[PDB]
């Protein structure tokens, strides 16, 4: 699993795209590196021992739309050190770095119940209190809550369930 | 999963501009710090083994060269430095002063002095990395090496060019007999050096002095590696030494170096390795400690005059140099069994085996006859040495036997009762106090004493004060005799007949 | 300015910007709670990222927390004030009196003194103990060294050494508690202030409860007080209550750094951290520092590197031996292995050597009998190795000793014994006039006097 | 040209770069420039697309990242057959006396496949040594293979040296001398040796000395095997002296250390009974020609327990094992005959004499270490009568074993002896059946022959 090696690409891909302003631009060059990763007949020779170069120019070739200078240069660091496969990771974390920089958050909501219009509303405008960020909102429908709000913004978690009241009361006694 | 010196900056430098400009292969910059060890970015044309420089006045080593990175160990204080720093390779190999006038000094393994007494007053610099004389340049070793005394010079002779070891545990007297040793060529026309790895500085300031109260401090160099300095110090240092007794050695002449706890070098080594992230090997000794000593003690060699004719470009015609070894090593309660010591036991051309038991007996100095061994043999040995210590190794080591056997049997039997108080007398007769070296003369005339018999009839106790009897009277009467032997260590009937005209004047007129 | 990034035990990861990055030994500093916590920089990772021992507990430290970096090492008050009081490995007044009133703090990493300003003494300086100045004299400027396994007695010789030395001592002292028990220094310290002695010693303690880096670093700062009273041109004492610790403390640490192990476990850089520590504990032409330290060996395995490498360091080494104290026999010192560097004819007198070698050629002798002994039985020895294995025995009995310290356990009176009669006491039982007394009459009695005295009364 | 780059320099090993198509095979040889000096790389394994990694022929010191490479496509090749003969040569078969070029005609490859089954041959002609203790316990056949084992300082250079005088001189042909991980000096002193005994004109070695890196003793060994076989397949008979095969074994060790191959027992290579198992089955006798071969092996601290010393018996037919303790009581030649023996010591091969012998000695022997222990608690007092005469039988036979050498004159001023099989047979028969315990203890030790025995008791 690729998690602790793709920090440094993402981040110092993230630094360059914001020097040249075109963020939005370098995740569509990222994105389409990372569905060629996934191909079954890539997926194949990324496993096989072919030496950098002839590998990453396979690759390259392959790699069409992309920017010589500064995205396939990615592309050759990456063959160099023999990670292409983090590239699937090194996308999430481009996205996850830009959502910190842009000060914008993406949550959930779930309910066994689908929210009204009103509820979506008054929640965007009490978590924006609650978070810097602006966010927007993603609606779950799960019957598990059996009534009441799931709040899940990532890790921090507010739990306004009444099966959670439940499970939470019977450790009580 | 793991990361190798890939990080934000670096690679944000890379995505600018992939084929990054050849700007100057000579330099490069410090990203980590540890324990002396340094990883440097860049140095596209560090060689292996180059010095590379450091701000203020500094250096490292290059060990490692690997995929864009260089591992160097920092030779001084190392916690001053901080990553970013700017580093520039040199084109240059560690090098070292050297020449006559390094005589009488002290120094540090740069060649820095440490005593204080000024400058230096060197011939030039030598690499201290060297290769040895080969084959065809080598000469067989014949002269010897007078070390002082009775029991090493009759039993375990050590020749011109020959590689001993000293072998024992701690505080068995090895660096006393090493530094007697160079007290003895005070008058003998072969530099000293002594080189000390890890031992304590005011232990080296106390045998400077030893070696200043005799004359033998200015005619020996001394090389120090203090245990606060830095293992890459330590592990230079032997190195340093034998580049400047090869000096000597090139040039016609002899030299006697003295490594002092190369076992203390192995540690250093050691330390450099594990910091380096090498792969470990038995006691986690690095795998190429075998070939650290080995390269280090075959520099000392005997040179024939035509490689000296060939080195000095004719200035010097017609004499051998040579350069004379004496390791020190330390085991841990004697267990030979031991990576480093089974390493150097391989090495060398013999063993002096100093032993505790013999040492709290009262058996000083406490060399072990019965596996002691030097392969050189009395090929190194005047002749009249030769003559009467071929008797002794014998006479000592089957008398140990013996002792065991009749003891325990409580028991007698004429000839072996003979053998048994010759063997124990001569065992008391090879005891001699520190700092009271013996001419050959001196030796000789107690050998023959030893020898044939006049000893058969002193008691033990007496044994001692015999020999300081019969030498202060030889001293006083028969000293053309002593002045003949010094000068040439011949042996004739003629010598013999005075020898035994003296024993017998002496045993018959004199007392003790 | 700098954010934790892992925690890993004892051992800290802080990142910092790439210009503000600190230096090696600089010390930071962390809000643990309503804590403070200090953090030594130990290594410098790549990236800004720079990794550091916790000088306190690590217990409750999150991710993330900011850290403030202090552009110094860790410095310790120093001098006249420092004297009569206990003291943190920060330098921390310890004990509820105020604030120490210094007027200089030095950091506790330094340069060792250099060859040139070493000194040389052969001046004998007597400690009470028999043993110790027979076997091994120790002299005013050197280093002595008491080596011995887990409760063999090497804390309680220390007191008699601190009592005897003492009394011809008139100048400063410092004593370092180290990884030791806490009970031990407060015991120590009540006997101090309960006989006025205080005055003139001045304590550092890192006592065995304490993380690692505290008892790692805590020996260095006992060093740097040491050091002003030496460089001030007086003579100072050093007590360091046991050096194993400090070996130990960077073994507990160093895997955590990312090194390899090395030998049995060790770290591999042994040898130079107890040789950086062992060179500036020394004498110079200013000033001179007498040192004891205590030396725990493990398992009682005299060969482990760590004891091993510190026989080197010292002048007289004192071996105790956890056979001999079974025997009822204290002071528990094996003659047979305690050595000291100023055992020489020039040094300490024809007599003072002659003596000391025949008490180590009998008691030799008497360990190569043991085994006909143990197989056979004592009637099968010859005539005179029965006489060999009598007086080794009377020789082993007297070289025990009531200490003054030790009526707390026996209940006996304690005992000192002057050079002038311990030699000549040996030297006429090696000789054989005092040969009639029984074994026993030897056990525990200070002078030949006491022995025939005690013989008189069986 | 020169396709390949150096991208790793660590001590001994170099790691090399090529393009996917052109990568060598292993134990190819690759040849770069270090400063003005040419250095031979030796391939060791192919990892990953493009990489060799490599060991080095020659010092490290000097190599830099990014020097280019050129393949050779060969392995190591070295000069083999006449022009070889009173010559110095190196792991590479370059000159090390001084004497100009080789001049050869040939040359062969280190590397290379044993004889195959079919091809070996029996054969147990006897070869007569002249030494005591050698000549009975552990008589030597022609073509066979003679282990050395000992200690640091225990005669395996003596016995070696003195060997080579007794067998070499009669020999009347060609023979070959390795040096792995050899003492400078005492290289020295056997190439003047054979100059003056003027024997040089007739051997040929090959040096590689302790101080150099371990490429070099790695594969000098090799080299003379291959002499040896250039010179079997000329169809001769041909002595192969190797004067020590453990340090082949421990340069494999440093070597495989930094290789990336895990660690083994007492901290030895995996490969290593491969190793050995691959040097050892070269060296044998075919239907066409005859390699008889001379081998000292050092054992660690005398343990003879160790994986290296273990391995290396299986291969041997003949084993003597020099013991510390003999040697350290002052008795030479130190073979212990409880420890030595040779698989042609047979009643068929050997005769009935020779064979009841030298099996009745080593009974003796065996007899005698045993009372020796309880002999410290009852002396000889307590022993019996039987004791007593097995006993004085034992420690003369012991005696008569001990032989001065024309070699160790040097370090004896007595000289040089010479015995015959049939002599020593006699004489161990003589105390065996004899029983001449009429002559002193001494008057058996170093005598050499019977009648010198007798006579050295004569005189006292
Ligand atoms: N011939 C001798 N007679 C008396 N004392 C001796 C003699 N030789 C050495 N000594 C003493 O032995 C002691 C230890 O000396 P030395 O330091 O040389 O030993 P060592 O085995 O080299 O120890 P280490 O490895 O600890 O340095 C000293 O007190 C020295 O005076
Ligand atoms: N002179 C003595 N007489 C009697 N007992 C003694 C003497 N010296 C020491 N002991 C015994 O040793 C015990 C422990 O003493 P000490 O603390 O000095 O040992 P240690 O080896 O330093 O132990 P540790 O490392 O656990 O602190 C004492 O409580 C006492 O029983
Ligand atoms: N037959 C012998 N006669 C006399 N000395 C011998 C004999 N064999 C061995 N030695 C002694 O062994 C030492 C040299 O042996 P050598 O064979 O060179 O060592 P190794 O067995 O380690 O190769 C010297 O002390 C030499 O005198
Ligand atoms: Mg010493
Ligand atoms: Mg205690
Ligand atoms: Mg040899």
């Amino acid at each position: 699993e690729f998690i602790t090696v793709a920090r440094p690409y993402a981040k110092a891909a993230f630094d360059f795209a914001v020097e040249h302003q075109s963020v939005e631009r370098w995740q569509d060059m990222l994105a389409f590196a990372a569905e060629v990763t996934k191909n079954e007949q890539m997926a194949e020779l990324l496993s096989g021992a072919l030496a950098p170069e002839t590998l990453a120019e396979s690759f390259i070739a392959v790699a069409g739309e992309q920017l010589d200078e500064n995205g396939q240069n990615l592309i050759r660091v990456m063959a160099e050190n023999g990670r292409l496969n983090a590239l699937p990771d090194v996308l999430e974390q481009f996205i996850h770095l830009r959502a910190v920089s842009e000060a914008t958050a993406e949550v959930d909501v779930i309910s066994a119940a689908a929210l009204s219009e009103q509820q979506l509303a008054k929640i965007s405008a009490a978590m924006e209190k609650r978070l810097s960020r602006k966010v927007k909102l993603n609606a779950k429908i799960d019957k598990s809550v059996m009534a009441g709000v799931i709040i899940r913004a990532g890790d921090m978690v507010i739990d306004g369930s009444v099966r959670g009241r439940l499970e939470r009361l019977a450790d009580v006694l | 999963q793991l990361n190798s010196t890939e990080i934000s900056e670096l690679i944000k430098q890379r995505i600018a501009q992939f084929n990054v400009v050849s700007e100057a292969h000579n330099e490069g910059t410090i990203v980590s710090v540890s324990d002396g060890v340094i990883r440097i970015h860049g140095l596209a044309d560090a060689m292996q083994g180059e010095m590379i420089s450091l701000p203020g006045n500094r250096y490292a080593i290059a060990l490692n060269l690997e995929r864009d990175s260089v591992g160097a160990v920092v030779m001084g204080p190392y916690a001053d430095l901080a990553e970013g720093m700017k580093v520039k390779a040199t084109g240059r190999i560690l090098e070292v002063p050297v020449g006559r006038g390094l005589l009488g000094r002290v120094v540090n393994t740069l060649g820095a002095p440490i005593d204080g007494k000024g400058p230096l007053d060197h011939d030039g610099f030598s690499a201290v990395e060297a290769i040895a004389p080969g084959v065809i340049e080598r000469q067989s070793v014949d002269q010897p090496v007078q070390t002082g005394y009775k029991a090493v010079d009759s039993m375990i002779p050590i020749g011109r060019g020959q590689r001993e070891l000293i072998i024992g545990d701690r505080q068995t007297g090895k660096t006393a007999l090493a530094i007697d040793a160079i007290i003895n060529q005070r008058d003998s026309g072969i530099k000293a050096i002594y080189v000390a790895i890890g031992q304590k500085a005011s232990t080296i300031s106390n045998v400077v002095r030893k070696l200043e109260e005799h004359g033998a401090l200015a005619n020996t160099i001394v090389v120090v590696a203090t245990a606060s300095e830095s293992a890459a110090l330590q592990y230079l240092a032997p190195y340093a030494g034998a580049a400047m007794g090869e000096y000597f050695r090139d040039r016609g002449e002899d030299a006697l170096i003295i490594y002092d706890d190369l076992s203390k070098q192995a540690v250093a080594y050691r330390q450099i390795s594990l910091l380096l992230r090498r792969p470990p090997g038995r006691e986690a000794f690095p795998g190429d400690v075998f070939y650290l000593h080995s390269r280090l003690l075959e520099r000392a060699a005997r040179v024939n005059a035509e490689y000296v004719e060939a080195f000095t470009k004719g200035e010097v015609k017609g004499k051998t140099g040579s350069l004379t070894a004496l390791p020190i090593i330390e085991t841990q309660a004697g267990d030979v069994s031991a990576f480093v010591p089974t390493n150097v036991i391989s090495i060398t051309d013999g063993q002096i085996f100093l032993e505790t038991n013999l040492f709290n007996a009262g058996i000083r100095p406490a060399v072990n006859p019965g596996i002691s061994v030097s392969r050189v043999g009395g090929a190194a040995q005047t002749k009249i040495m030769k003559k009467l210590s071929g008797g002794i190794r014998t006479a000592l080591a089957q008398y140990r036997e013996l002792a065991a056997f009749s003891q325990f049997a409580s028991d007698l039997d004429d000839a072996t009762r003979k053998q048994l108080d010759h063997g124990q007398k001569v065992t008391e007769l090879l005891k001699q106090k520190q700092y009271a070296p013996m001419s050959v003369a001196q030796q000789s005339l107690v050998l023959f004493a030893a020898e044939r018999g006049y000893l058969a009839d002193v008691e033990l106790s007496k044994i001692g004060s015999f020999e300081a009897a019969l030498l202060a009277y030889v001293d006083r009467d028969h000293a053309p005799l002593m002045q003949e032997i010094n000068q040439t260590g011949g042996y004739n009937d003629e010598i013999e007949g005075k020898l035994k005209g003296i024993l017998d004047s002496f045993k018959a007129t004199q007392s003790w | 300015t700098g954010k934790i990034v892992q925690v890993i035990g004892a051992v800290v990861d802080v990142e910092f910007p790439q210009d503000a990055v600190p230096r090696v030994y600089d010390a930071l500093e962390v809000q643990n709670g309503n804590e403070r916590l200090v953090l030594e920089v130990q290594q410098q990772l790549g990236g800004g990222i720079v990794r550091t021992i916790a000088m306190g507990s690590s217990d409750g430290l999150r991710r993330g927390l900011d850290v403030k970096d202090l552009e110094h090492p860790i410095e310790v008050p120093v001098g006249k004030a420092t004297l009569g009081r206990i003291m943190n490995v920060l330098g921390e007044p310890v004990d509820m009196k105020g604030e120490i009133g210094e007027e200089e703090r030095w950091a506790i990493h330094r340069a060792a003194p250099s060859y040139e300003e070493l000194s040389n003494s052969q001046e004998l300086l007597e400690t009470g103990i028999k043993v110790i100045d027979l076997m091994a004299p120790f002299a005013k400027g050197g280093k002595v060294g008491l080596f011995g396994g887990a409760g063999v007695g090497k804390t309680v010789n220390m007191m008699e050494l601190i009592r005897n030395i003492a009394i011809e001592h008139s100048g400063y002292s410092v004593f370092a508690g180290v990884g030791e028990r806490t009970r031990e220094g407060n015991d120590f310290y009540h006997e101090m202030t309960d006989s006025n002695v205080i005055d003139k010693v001045s304590l550092v303690y890192g006592q065995m409860n304490e993380p690692p880096g505290n008892r790692l670093r805590v020996a260095l700062t006992g060093l740097t007080m040491a050091e002003k009273f030496r460089d001030e041109g007086r003579d100072v004492l050093l007590f360091v209550d046991n050096i194993y610790r400090y070996t130990l403390a960077g073994t507990e640490v160093s895997a955590l750094l990312g090194r390899m192990p090395s030998a049995v476990g060790y770290q591999p850089t042994l040898a130079e951290e107890m040789g950086v520590l062992q060179e500036r504990i020394t004498s110079t032409k200013t000033g001179s520092i007498t040192s004891v330290q205590a030396v725990y060996v493990p398992a009682d395995d005299l060969t482990d590197p760590s004891p091993a490498t510190t026989f080197a360091h010292l002048d007289a080494t004192v071996v105790l031996s956890r056979q001999i104290a079974s025997l009822g026999i204290y002071p528990a010192v094996d003659p047979l292995d305690s050595t000291s560097r100023q055992l020489d004819p020039l040094v300490v007198g024809q007599e003072h050597y002659d003596t000391a070698r025949g008490v180590q050629s009998i008691l030799q002798r008497y360990q190569e009998l043991k085994d006909i002994i143990a197989i056979l039985g004592m009637d099968e020895l010859s005539e005179e190795d029965k006489l060999v294995v009598a007086r080794a025995r009377k020789i082993q009995r007297f070289l025990s000793q009531p200490f003054f310290v030790a009526e707390v356990f026996t209940g006996s009176p304690g005992k000192y014994v002057s050079l002038k009669d311990t030699i000549r006491g040996f030297k006429g039982i090696m000789e054989g006039e005092y040969d009639h007394l029984p074994e026993q009459a030897f056990y525990m009695v200070g002078s030949i006097e006491e022995a025939v005295e005690k013989a008189k009364k069986l």
